[PDB]
């Protein structure tokens, strides 16, 4: 600043939820069930 | 994943790959524009949002019947540039189409085959749709033939290939095309299934019991054979059956890789209702002769091998005891040296039915495709049809000034000689 | 047991490390010594 | 502590274990979601010999599904119960062997073989003492008979000491369903008589004449007969899982069933199967069990008993039984019928129980013969197979790869050398 | 009451040291302002290490950040947890390396290299006492890495008796990120062979790996491979900010994993790395993060471990965790395989283990890996070297600041000492 | 703070300005006025009160092309002194430009770069455009590079020069003026672009399918190459890649510093929806023979050295993934010495498409600018061009009246022959 203020923009409008990691790192609380062995699972073919 | 790329040379090629797409378009729900309202990664490239383009070419020299796709109403299903257009049609010249005029078109026509391959993350095949008669299909189809196997070796290519009538033709040098395009569709095609036209006509007269149908009726139940073949990938199945399944279970000879195909109910609307359809009767009509998409009698040769591509509510026992009642019937005959001589491939999925088409819906369905001794009378009639009228060098100034020599007719003449040669001497009893 | 890290971390101390030795509060009873003698020690100023 | 590892290899395979477990599972009584939600206490006391315990409450069976194709992989996942097995358990290939048993074990298998065995490895090590290896493939297609077998000749230095279990189904007589099955299976059975330590033989149409005569379906789908396989597999380690008046592991079942080091080829059928109209009229009793368990057609090998002597059979009853009726019948079997066992070797027929019968059933068997019968299929196969080697047909598919046709003489050679002591321990 | 300073260099090490305050600020409980919002009594133990008490509770890292343009300090300083460091600290320069070693060692090396002693100087004689210095830099740049190996030569000469922890990432295999890779990181590891004490080797392409094979990550970004590697980095000295049953320091893991003194590169991997659809799948006992830490693609170096014998490997277990389970297990990789391991030296493995875990784990650990495998990635990045000196390619730009073609003979002939040395251990 | 001074001589250089420009208020959102309604520093310096003018120069002696500017739609944009003119044009004359008519514009042109000087804090580049073909661009270029180098010494010249085509030319004595401009072109600048009008013309036919476009249109396409370049000063990234990284990574041989030109996705408004464009689509489409921008084909020549600069939406995996597709392929050829031949450079904004541009809104954009021994093509012509009208000194008297000796078109033959032997003993293998 002009007063020798250590200004800084946070240049957060949610870009930086894009920037960010996403590493799981988290053995409490981790999803159970169905979804979650779903949602890695590539599509491939359909069933009839 | 597994993926397939179609490529439609000729007029032939593009008016079956009309009716091919059109069919494809139902099963898996795409519409005309190209967006759904899984299983479509084999023919469509999920493009962007929500965006299915096709895994196809179409290529032809001639541009009025690439317009006519261009123009009518799949203009958003086709990329616009993956439709490839030329200037001046081969016009039944095997010379202009393989040197003169199908030189300039073919290095572009290799740039999209790369394109759709470099999107394809695991290749299984390629699906090549022409006739052999024509001068594009024949010509544009070999050298684009010839060049896929040098780019992608020990790649698996379904040709799909309509041969001219011994009683039905169009072109006077369909004879000549065909001999030309045989001598290069040996030995770099995998799998070539063989398709006649008036065959299909005789199946429309007395099947479908309509006296005036059209190559659109035609083109239509051929696309149910293309996809009852490649239904496997797409839908799932009993007995799975892949494209590198079929060429080590249909092909026992390097050389001998013609294969019949015939779809075993093929029934009009008001028939089927009266009809009782289940699967002992479709095997049996599977191996009559008149369901034969082919003018060729089953009973002259000896059935080398054959894939049964089972459609439909069909469980594992009606199928097994069809085999057992189809072995046990005199009137066909299978090679001494193959007793183990069925593929069976049972999918899930009833086959669908196009609005306005001819064919009705049916629970169930059969593709037979055969590995056959019986095809040399094809091939055999053709060479007699090619000797007589190259014995005075009838047509030949059309294309000796185009590029080709007068030995090229000469040199197609043993090549066909040898495949008849190896036909008979692979039926013969040991 | 612990199911988050923020009790296991809390928990650390009277469970498994510098505050888990048991103290005599914990020990039901003190055993009764069999010492010398209650007397004055021998060599005791 | 003794436990087993589980290997699926080709499309049949993994069909007929994902039916397998379909069925152990439900004895168990695990969810297909994996938690535990039966009633007795002795579902828990043997769980290791197939599951592993995992944090919070989940069972994942000790399975490694492998596959050329990823088609297979997707019928598997998306029925149900197949959510069980480990996510990195499921290693598959892209391309396919496509029914080709040089592409399954020397080109495509060859970059994949290193995967499954770093997996392999993986749950072997995890886990305590290793009963065996149990396999479950094909021996008439290409990823479960060039890819599977390929399996079995590299896990077999590692582990020399281990059991070996083969349940592959052999091609029927009267059909076909790929027309390369005497190439699949014969070079397959010339990789199986040196590394398999046992093989049970399965057939197709002995599933269908079961399910038609005696169950009387009038259309058996195709997972009904792959529960008819998986009821005999759940069978042979029924002394493993749960407590019995007179255990037999599948150590015992191999140095009693097995007289001569090659002889390591069975034929298997599960004994009570009725039809739903004859539940009401049968009575589950023990000589009933006896005349249902040797019945010719109630095997479901396609090999008929009656042309060939019992070297060996064995017979794992599970339920609350009297043991001397289990002992009187065996006997009674024997020598109403003593020409159908063999001479030299006296007490032919091994007895084993187990209190904890399948859930329903108040008494049930699973028989396990070593038949000389069973040289019908290998001499029909070898029969099939020089038919077309002298033609040399279907055969540039096979040594275009670079495999060439000095081991084909070597497989015929081998089956030749296999059904040669069959008809030798025959006179 | 045992300190290191941090010290991050080039676009490559201020990245890293991003998301490593991200990481080490949240396991301490601190906020984005700067005060405690933890809800752990055992964070606030040992904030000396790597935080300085300020006035009004504010704490403040004794990070020293280095570059040579402004750009990578703004998206720093912009993002999250970029507050928190001191404005004095950010020493800059102005022009630029631009990829070149000569630049950031020699001419423009000169201008910023008086400005960030002086600085690194303050915060050393602040603090009690310095375990060591810790550095994040690249060595296929030239921003940092030739300013950051000129800083380790000039913090060596002043402080002799101290660690010196390099966190470097070397040139890919497979691809190249810039032109000039072979040329930096030859001259690099010339000069910080000498003068660094133990050297941490990463690779992107292991770090691309294990994001995709492990956490089945389609895309990952460029934060998911500083997330894994500050994960090592705040495991390295977790002995010093943790209550530990066996403590482990810096100057431990130099005296165990440093035989001889030129032999100092090492490679990490974090163990317990899973998908979040398969964390219910797996279970967590010792044994299994043992499993996984001894695998070949778990490693975040290029080198290839199978390839070469383990000289000296160190793990550094969290949790709660029983000593016997970790030290009988680190005993069954001595004995299962016994040929990947130096023979000379009895007892290669050492464990340690600190029983509080990092935020959000039941156990984790960090296993630091000398082995002579590690010579591949040298002899590649010698193999490129020599194919552009005899050339004499890309050469002018760096002959044209002082740094003339003699130093790069001496350059490559350390080169090849270090191979020599690692290919003789070998044998 | 990071910031670029650009300059633009000769009628190219203030048309392809005149573009630029337009592109660059496009990124930062300043209107055409002059006012914004802290990325602008790069190229926009903040006078006063919400004003920013650019930091630029239109210098040029033919008046027509300058006050066109002046009476266009950025009259109040352009400072008006930094709007140098002249009275009569260089008239193609590289003796004009250099001697007669350029010595008293080139002290106007000195004074305004001083001020532009002292006007940014730290500078770090200059961007030269000018087309070699012309009078003022060669001429004029010449004096004006000659003094910078000798004013600022060692600071990067980033130029951008349009070389005449192998087969269309607007003028006659351009292979003279080219050669003249190449003798001054490698002593003083240090990274120089290769641009040709014709490798722009069969971009905009085939990729753009838009028939008969113009000037207008090859000027627009060029600033998204110029701006992609100069995107990692401006916005921040992943991977940032300033103008002090291009002379190191690109140039490996002091004489060796010319480099071609390619954008990847080159993409109509219809055609967006059809295709799919992914990063390693791109990255094919980049190293295409069709997509540079000058006519060269580089399967003759051989890689140097590759830089790629990524926009947009691009994360490092697939670019990681993408540059290792290409090194397995061999129809690209790099070097034997040169194993890293890559430099990636991901930014984090999609390129900015103007209203009315062909272009059109693509996620992410790849600006390819390689260094290649196939570059020796377009020298070896131009100087085969040159030779044969300097055998009989055609067009002489012009240059040699207007101030300079014949013999400087005999070392500049000398130096051009020079690279000539570069170009083939540095990319032959050893
Ligand atoms: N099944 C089927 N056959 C067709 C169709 N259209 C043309 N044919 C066959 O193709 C033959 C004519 O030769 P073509 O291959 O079509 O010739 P072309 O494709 O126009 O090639 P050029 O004449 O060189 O342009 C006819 O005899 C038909 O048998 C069609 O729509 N369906
Ligand atoms: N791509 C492109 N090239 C241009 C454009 N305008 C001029 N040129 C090129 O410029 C060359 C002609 O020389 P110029 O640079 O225009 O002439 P000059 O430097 O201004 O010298 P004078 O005309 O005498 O003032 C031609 O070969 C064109 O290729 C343009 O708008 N776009
Ligand atoms: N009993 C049983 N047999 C099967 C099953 N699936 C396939 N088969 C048999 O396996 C043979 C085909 O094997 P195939 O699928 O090609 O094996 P793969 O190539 O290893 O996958 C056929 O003869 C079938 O009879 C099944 O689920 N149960
Ligand atoms: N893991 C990781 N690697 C990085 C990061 N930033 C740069 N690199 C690597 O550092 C190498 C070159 O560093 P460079 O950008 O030249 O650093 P500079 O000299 O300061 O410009 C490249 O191979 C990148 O892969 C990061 O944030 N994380
Ligand atoms: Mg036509
Ligand atoms: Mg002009």
């Amino acid at each position: 600043d002009g007063q020798g203020g250590y200004v800084a923009r946070p240049l957060s409008g949610s870009a930086v939820a894009l920037r960010a990691s996403r590493v799981p790192m988290d053995h409490y609380d981790y999803p159970v069930g169905n979804a979650a062995a779903a949602a890695e699972v590539p599509p491939g073919k359909r069933i009839v | 994943m597994r993926e397939v790329i179609s490529i439609h040379i000729g007029q032939a090629g593009i008016q079956v790959g009309n009716a091919c797409w059109e069919l494809y378009c139902l099963e898996h729900g795409i519409q005309p524009d190209g967006q759904m309202p899984d299983a479509f990664n084999t023919f469509f490239s999920e493009t962007g949002a929500g965006k299915h383009v096709p895994r196809c070419i179409f290529l032809d020299l001639e541009p009025t019947v690439v317009d006519e796709v261009r123009t009518g109403t799949y203009r958003q299903l086709f990329h616009p540039e993956q439709l490839i257009s030329g200037k001046e049609d081969a016009a039944n010249n095997f010379a202009r189409g393989h040197y003169t005029i199908g030189k300039e078109i073919v290095d572009l026509a290799l740039d999209r085959i790369r394109k759709l391959a470099d999107n394809c993350t695991g290749l299984q095949g390629f699906l090549v749709f022409n006739a052999v008669g024509g001068g594009t299909g024949s010509g544009l189809g070999s050298l684009l033939l010839e060049r896929l196997s040098v780019d992608y070796g020990k790649k698996s290519k379904l040709g799909f290939t309509v041969y001219p009538s011994p009683q039905v033709s169009t072109a006077v040098v369909e004879p000549y095309n065909s001999v030309l395009s045989t001598h290069s569709l040996l030995e770099h095609t995998d799998v070539a299934v063989m398709l006649d036209n008036e065959a299909i006509y005789d199946i429309c007269r007395r099947s479908l019991d309509i006296e005036r149908p059209t190559y659109t009726n035609l083109n239509r139940l051929i696309a149910q054979v293309i996809s009852s073949l490649t239904a496997s990938l797409r839908f799932d199945g009993a007995l799975n059956v892949d494209i590198t399944e079929f060429q080590t279970n249909l092909v026992p000879y390097p050389r001998i890789h013609f294969m019949l195909s015939s779809y075993a109910p093929i029934i009009s609307a008001e028939k089927a209702y009266h009809e009782q359809l289940s699967v002992a009767e479709i095997t049996n009509a599977a191996f009559e002769p008149a369901s034969m998409m082919v003018k060729c009698d089953p009973r002259h040769g000896k059935y080398m091998a054959c894939c049964l591509m089972y459609r439909g509510d069909v469980v594992p026992k009606d199928v097994n005891a069809s085999v057992a009642t189809i072995k046990t019937k005199r009137t066909i005959q299978f090679v001494d040296w193959c007793p183990t001589g069925f593929k069976c491939g049972i999918n899930y999925q009833p086959p669908t039915v196009v609005p306005g088409g001819d064919l009705a819906k049916v629970q169930r369905a059969v593709c037979m495709i055969s590995n056959s001794t019986a095809i040399g009378e094809i091939f055999s009639r053709l060479d007699h049809k090619f000797d007589l009228m190259y014995a005075k060098r009838a047509f030949v100034h059309w294309y000796v000034g185009e590029g080709m020599e007068e030995g090229e007719f000469s040199e197609a003449r043993e090549d066909l000689a040898a495949l008849e040669k190896d036909f008979e001497e692979v039926g013969a009893e040991s | 047991g612990p199911r988050s890290w923020a009790e296991d971390c809390n928990q650390y101390r009277t469970t498994r490390g510098s505050k888990s030795y048991s103290t005599l509060e914990d020990a039901g009873r003190v055993p009764e010594r069999y010492s010398r003698t209650n007397y004055v020690p021998f060599l005791a100023e | 502590m003794r436990e087993i590892v589980h290997i699926q290899g080709g499309q049949c395979g993994n069909q007929i274990g994902a039916k397998f477990w379909e069925v152990v599972s439900d004895e168990h009584g695990i969810d297909p979601t994996g938690t535990y939600h039966g009633d007795s206490d002795l579902q828990l006391e043997r769980i290791n010999v197939y599951f592993n315990e995992a944090t919070g409450g989940r069972y994942v069976p000790r399975a490694i599904l492998m596959d050329l194709e990823p088609g297979t992989m997707d019928s598997v996942r998306s029925g149900p119960y197949g959510q069980i097995f480990r996510p990195d358990n499921f290693v598959f290939g892209q391309t396919g062997a496509g029914n080709n048993w040089a592409k399954g074990h020397y080109t495509e298998g060859a970059e994949l073989i290193d995967s499954v065995l770093d997996v392999v490895r993986k749950e072997a090590e995890s886990c305590d003492c290793l009963q065996g290896f149990q396999v479950c493939h094909s021996l008439g297609g290409g990823t479960g008979s060039g890819m599977g077998t390929l399996l079995i000749s590299k896990i077999r230095e590692e582990y020399p000491d281990r059991m070996m279990l083969t349940f592959s189904v052999v091609p029927s007589p009267k059909v076909s369903d790929t027309v390369v099955e005497p190439y699949n299976a014969t070079l397959s059975v010339h990789q199986l008589v040196e590394n398999a330590d046992e093989c049970m033989v399965l057939d197709n149409e002995a599933l269908y004449d079961i399910c038609f005569r005696t169950l009387k379906l009038t259309t058996p789908t195709f997972g009904d007969l792959n529960h008819l396989i998986s009821a005999v597999m759940s069978g042979i380690t029924c002394c493993l899982r749960f407590p019995g008046q007179l255990n037999a592991d599948l150590r015992k079942l191999a140095v009693n069933l097995i007289p001569f080091p090659r002889l390591h080829f069975f034929m298997v059928g599960f004994t009570p199967l009725t039809s739903r109209g004859s539940q009401q009229y049968r009575a589950l009793t023990v000589p009933e069990l006896t005349q249902q368990m040797w019945d010719a057609k109630n095997m479901m090998c396609a090999a008929d008993p009656r042309h060939g002597r019992y070297l060996t059979a064995s017979a794992l009853f599970r339920g609350r039984m009297s043991t001397k009726e289990v002992d009187e019948q065996m006997l009674n079997v024997q020598n109403k019928n003593s020409s159908y066992f063999v001479e030299w070797i006296p007490n032919n027929v091994k007895s084993s129980v187990c209190d904890i019968p399948p859930k329903g059933l108040k008494m049930s068997a699973t028989f396990i013969g070593n038949s000389t019968a069973i040289q019908e299929m290998f001499k029909r196969v070898s029969e099939q197979f020089t038919a077309m080697f002298r033609r040399k047909a279907f055969l540039h598919w096979y040594t275009g790869e670079g495999m060439d046709e000095m081991e084909f003489t070597e497989a015929e050679s081998n089956m030749n050398d296999l059904v040669s002591e069959y008809q030798q321990y025959q006179d």
